[PDB]
């Protein structure tokens, strides 16, 4: 839809030529060697090399000077929301797996409260790292049906 | 036999029956005997297939680097023009492929059922055992025994390592790893994953 | 060289003798004669190698 | 393995008091001495125990490492200056490979040793010729002629205890000097026999209350 | 002392210690990769 | 034992003092590689 990539767009520019400028106007009110006034620098620099960053990752550009995502699908433009969609994917699938494979084993006790308010920490270390098995593990459980179950409701 | 661990008591999953049995399951991944299976199979062709590749990178690179041969290489190779273009080549290999891990699959799923090249009657297949294939595959009346099945999954599991360590070398370098074993014999301290960084 | 390698070898003597010396009695000649020793291979390997 | 239980056996460490009751005395270097009961519990205790002896072993090492070579330095030929500005010294090699070669070695070596605490008998090197019947262990003393070459840590020399007695309060003194070491530096500037030569020269004033 | 241990497995100081832990992860990623909109790595 | 296994230990590593006289054996081990270390001789 036009969105050219701010490394040749101008508002950008213009963007980041007024932070830093406002940024070296602030500097120049202290020593040019106190802490502060160093730390000033380094985000000013810090800031400088961020747009220098984003100028790197054919990040297409709005026409007021903003990155803008593209969440259309295309892979071109997939390093921000395709790999880190599935990542995130992973790591809510490991959390949802753990929990609730710790919840079922806990289950089979007198009274599962008192494991569900104070964990059984051992339990819980032995069975924490087996996040690398959720998306298999669950995959062999719907295979074989044991994930859900059909007319039980209350009660357990 | 043999648990990698000399004082940790292997679990009842991996008893000793299966080949390369050292109870290196410290996730408890295949305590269920059918994803076991799953997973010998699974291992079994990982393994071969790694192996293969594993050889299609390193004999390559040393017999091109030897001026005998003359060939690019294996990440090289694929721009590279040949007398086939690569889309023509890679769907006969669908096809192919479709036939025969389709045919594997159901061999899987069902023992000894899909034996006979469904072409011609006789000439078919003598009965296998999964994973270990009849005759045609073996053709020298090599004996299917121990110490050959042993020899095999760990010759496959250190290929498989070697050719991740291929992949994740030629991603931080992009270069040919015997000139990465030169430079690691030139000097192991000066050459090594820390100075890369 | 030679002087490691002469060493190596009485240490080990001495060894091989105090190992056979209580089957035969307490005695030079009747212990220290290898002709009425040898074949220790299975019985003190470490002091073999 | 001898008791010592209370009474004249039993120096207290804090003159007429009752030692803690779960301390029996017979884990060498013991005196009664802990208010805040962490070995309350049997396992804690030899957990702990095993703890305390590592600690003093490698504090003894690092003692030495610290004051040989500076006095060395000091007087003798070779001038090994200042240990603790050794750490940034510059050698052939890059520290963070000298720190994973550290880690793959001591790991190996610290695992196994880790599961024989785990299962003691199970992780072991002694070798059997045959009719020759091996000894046991006793965890943190393996014994065999790999760690006790010089027979000591059984019998003759000295009555076992009497030994590790020695041990863990050496290993106990081992563990102030280093601190004391490190805490020094973080002060002042020198070597330990500098502060000590300093404080020789000047008892009456040249102290930590010279300032 | 067995008993601290139970008290130590009780939700709440569990919880803060993990939460702890997670909070100092993410922001030495932060300060390890400042700002890190993109993913540019593939 | 204990001496027995350390000077074993030695009577294989001390051959490397002279090892050879055919490039050393290695291009790599800086260790004093090929000037072989029978250097303290005359001169
Ligand atoms: C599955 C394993 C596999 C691996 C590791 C590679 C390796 C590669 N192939 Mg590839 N191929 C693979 C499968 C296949 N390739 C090809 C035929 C080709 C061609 C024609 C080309 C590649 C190219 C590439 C490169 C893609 C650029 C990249 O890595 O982005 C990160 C990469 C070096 C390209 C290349 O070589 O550029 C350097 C290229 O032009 N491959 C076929 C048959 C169709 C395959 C079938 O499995
Ligand atoms: C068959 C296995 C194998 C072998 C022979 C090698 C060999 C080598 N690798 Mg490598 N590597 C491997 C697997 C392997 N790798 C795997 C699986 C990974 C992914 C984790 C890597 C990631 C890797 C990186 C990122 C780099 C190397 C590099 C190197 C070279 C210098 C060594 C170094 O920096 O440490 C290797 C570093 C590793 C992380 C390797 C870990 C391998 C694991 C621990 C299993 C190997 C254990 C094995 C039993 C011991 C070696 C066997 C060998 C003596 C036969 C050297 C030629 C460096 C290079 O090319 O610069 C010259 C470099 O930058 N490797
Ligand atoms: C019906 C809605 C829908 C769905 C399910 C998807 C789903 C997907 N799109 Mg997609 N896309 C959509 C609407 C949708 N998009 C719209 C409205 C556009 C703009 C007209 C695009 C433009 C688009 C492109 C250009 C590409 C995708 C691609 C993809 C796939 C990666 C993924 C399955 C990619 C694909 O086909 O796989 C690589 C790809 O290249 N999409
Ligand atoms: C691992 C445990 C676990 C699992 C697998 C699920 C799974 C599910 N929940 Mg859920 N839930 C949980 C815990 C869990 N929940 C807890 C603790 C609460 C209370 C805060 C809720 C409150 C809740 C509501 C209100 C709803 C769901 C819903 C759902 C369903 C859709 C997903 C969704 O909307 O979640 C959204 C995500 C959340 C609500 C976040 C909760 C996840 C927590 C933070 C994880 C807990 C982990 C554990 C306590 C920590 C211990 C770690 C381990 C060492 C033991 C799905 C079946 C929805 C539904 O009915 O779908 C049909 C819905 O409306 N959940
Ligand atoms: C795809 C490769 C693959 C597969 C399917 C298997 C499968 C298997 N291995 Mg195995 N193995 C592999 C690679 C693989 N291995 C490699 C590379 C090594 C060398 C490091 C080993 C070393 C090894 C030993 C020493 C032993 C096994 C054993 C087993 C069996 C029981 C353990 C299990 O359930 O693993 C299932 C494995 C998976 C489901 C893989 C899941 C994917 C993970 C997360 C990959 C890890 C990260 C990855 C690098 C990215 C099972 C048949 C044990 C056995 O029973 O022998 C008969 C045994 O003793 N393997
Ligand atoms: C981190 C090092 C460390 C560890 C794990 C222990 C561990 C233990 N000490 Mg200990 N101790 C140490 C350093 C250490 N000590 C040092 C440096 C000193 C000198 C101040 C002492 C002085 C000391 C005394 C005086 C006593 C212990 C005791 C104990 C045990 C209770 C337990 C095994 C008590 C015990 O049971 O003796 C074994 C006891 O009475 N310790
Ligand atoms: C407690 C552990 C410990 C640690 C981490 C160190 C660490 C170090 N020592 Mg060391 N040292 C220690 C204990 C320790 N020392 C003890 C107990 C002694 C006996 C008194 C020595 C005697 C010693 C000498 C004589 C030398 C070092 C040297 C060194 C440095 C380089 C190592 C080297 O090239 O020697 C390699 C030597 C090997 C035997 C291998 C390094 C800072 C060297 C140094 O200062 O740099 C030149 C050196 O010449 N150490
Ligand atoms: C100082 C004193 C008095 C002792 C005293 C003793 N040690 Mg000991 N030790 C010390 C320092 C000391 N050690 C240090 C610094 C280390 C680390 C290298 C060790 C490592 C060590 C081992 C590994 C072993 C002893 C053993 C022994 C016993 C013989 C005896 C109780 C041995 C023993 O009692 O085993 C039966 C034994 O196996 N010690
Ligand atoms: C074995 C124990 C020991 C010994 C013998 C010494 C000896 C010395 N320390 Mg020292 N120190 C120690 C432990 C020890 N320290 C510990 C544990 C710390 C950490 C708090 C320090 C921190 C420290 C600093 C910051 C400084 C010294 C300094 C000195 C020197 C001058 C004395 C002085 O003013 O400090 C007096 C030391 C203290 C008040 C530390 C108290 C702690 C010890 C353990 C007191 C207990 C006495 C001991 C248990 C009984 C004797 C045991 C044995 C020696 C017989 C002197 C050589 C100074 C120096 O560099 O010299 C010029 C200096 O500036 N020390
Ligand atoms: C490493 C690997 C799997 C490793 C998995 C491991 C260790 C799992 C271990 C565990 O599960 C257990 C055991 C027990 C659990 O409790 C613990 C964990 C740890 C969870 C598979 C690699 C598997 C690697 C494989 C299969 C590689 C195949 C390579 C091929 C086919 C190469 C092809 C090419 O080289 C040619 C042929 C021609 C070239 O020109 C082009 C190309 C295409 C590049």
């Amino acid at each position: 839809a036009g969105l050219t990539p701010c490394k040749e767009s101008k508002a950008f520019a213009k963007r980041e030529k007024q932070s830093v400028k406002k940024l070296n106007s602030s500097l120049k009110k202290y020593a040019p060697d106190s802490a502060p006034a160093l730390a000033i620098q380094a985000t000013i620099d810090k800031t400088k090399r961020r747009f220098e960053n984003y100028g790197k990752f054919g990040l297409l550009c709005g026409s007021d000077g903003l990155p803008h995502l593209i969440v259309s699908g295309d892979q071109r433009h997939w390093g921000e929301f395709i790999t880190p969609g599935v990542l995130f994917l992973y790591i809510a699938g490991w959390i949802g797996w753990v929990g609730r494979s710790y919840l079922i084993a806990v289950s089979g006790e007198k009274k599962p409260a008192m494991r569900e308010i104070i964990i059984d920490v051992e339990l819980a270390a032995r069975i924490i790292p087996r996040g690398f098995i959720w998306p298999v593990a669950a995959y062999r459980e719907l295979i074989n049906g044991d994930l859900v179950v059909d007319d039980a409701d209350i009660g357990y | 036999k043999g648990s990698w661990l000399p004082g940790l008591q292997s679990p009842a999953y991996l008893d000793g029956s299966l080949a390369g049995d050292n109870g290196f399951d410290p996730l408890a991944l295949a305590e269920d005997p059918e994803d076991l299976r799953w997973f010998v199979q699974a291992e079994l062709v990982n393994g071969r297939w790694a192996m293969l590749g594993v050889a299609g990178m390193l004999i390559p690179e040393v017999l091109t680097k030897a001026g005998l041969l003359n060939a690019p290489e294996w990440y090289d190779a694929g721009k590279e023009t040949y007398f086939a273009s690569s889309s023509t080549l890679f769907v006969i290999e669908f096809i192919l492929f479709h036939y025969v891990e389709i045919r594997r699959w159901q061999d899987i799923k069902n023992p000894g059922s899909v034996n006979q090249d469904p072409i011609f009657k006789s000439y078919s297949l003598p009965p296998h055992e999964c994973g270990y294939p009849g005759s045609v595959f073996n053709p020298l009346n090599f004996a299917p025994t121990l110490e050959n099945k042993e020899k095999e999954l760990a010759n496959g599991r250190l290929a498989m390592l070697a050719f991740l360590g291929f992949l994740v070398q030629h991603n931080v370098t992009g270069k040919g790893p015997f000139e990465n074993l030169q430079q690691h014999l030139a000097d192991p301290w000066h050459n090594t994953i820390i100075q890369t960084i | 060289t030679h002087a490691y390698s002469k060493a190596l070898l009485f240490l080990g003597s001495g060894s091989v003798i105090h190992s056979m010396e209580p089957l035969v009695g307490y005695s030079p000649d009747k212990s220290q004669n290898m002709v009425l020793m040898g074949g220790l291979r299975k019985y003190i390997p470490i002091t073999r190698t | 393995t001898v008791c010592e239980p209370l009474g004249p056996d039993r120096p207290v460490w804090f003159p007429g008091t009752a030692p803690p009751p779960w301390l029996d005395g017979s884990l060498p270097g013991d005196f009664g001495f802990d208010p805040l009961g962490f070995g309350s519990e049997p396992e804690s205790l030899r957990w702990f125990a095993q703890a305390e002896l590592m600690h003093g072993r490698w504090a003894m090492l690092a003692v030495a490492g610290i004051l040989i070579p500076e006095i060395l330095q000091k007087w003798g030929f070779m001038e090994e200056f200042s240990w603790y500005t050794a750490g940034e010294r510059e050698y052939f090699a890059d520290p963070w490979t000298l720190f994973v070669t550290q880690m793959a070695l001591m790991g190996w070596v610290e695992g196994r040793r880790w599961m024989d605490y785990l299962n003691p008998g199970s992780v072991d090197i002694e070798p059997r010729f045959p009719n020759r019947k091996n000894p046991t262990p006793d965890v943190g003393y393996p014994g065999g002629l790999w760690f006790d070459w010089g027979n000591w840590g059984r019998g003759s020399p000295e009555p076992v205890m009497v030994l590790r007695t020695k041990e863990i309060k050496n290993g106990r003194l081992a563990m102030l000097a280093f601190v004391g070491f490190w805490f020094q530096v973080v002060y002042t500037g020198q070597g330990p026999l500098d502060n000590l030569f300093a404080h020789l020269a000047d008892p009456g004033h040249c102290n930590i209350f010279s300032a | 002392m067995r008993d601290i241990k139970t008290y130590l497995s009780v939700a709440p100081v569990l919880s803060t210690l993990w939460f702890g832990a997670l909070a100092g992860l993410l922001i030495e990623i932060n300060r390890l990769f400042p700002d890190a909109l993109s993913f540019p790595f593939f | 034992l204990f001496p027995l296994l350390i000077l074993l230990l030695f009577t294989l590593f001390i051959g490397f003092i002279g090892i050879s006289f055919d490039n050393g054996g290695m291009d790599n081990g800086i260790a004093e590689l090929t000037i072989l270390s029978k250097w303290l001789t005359p001169s």
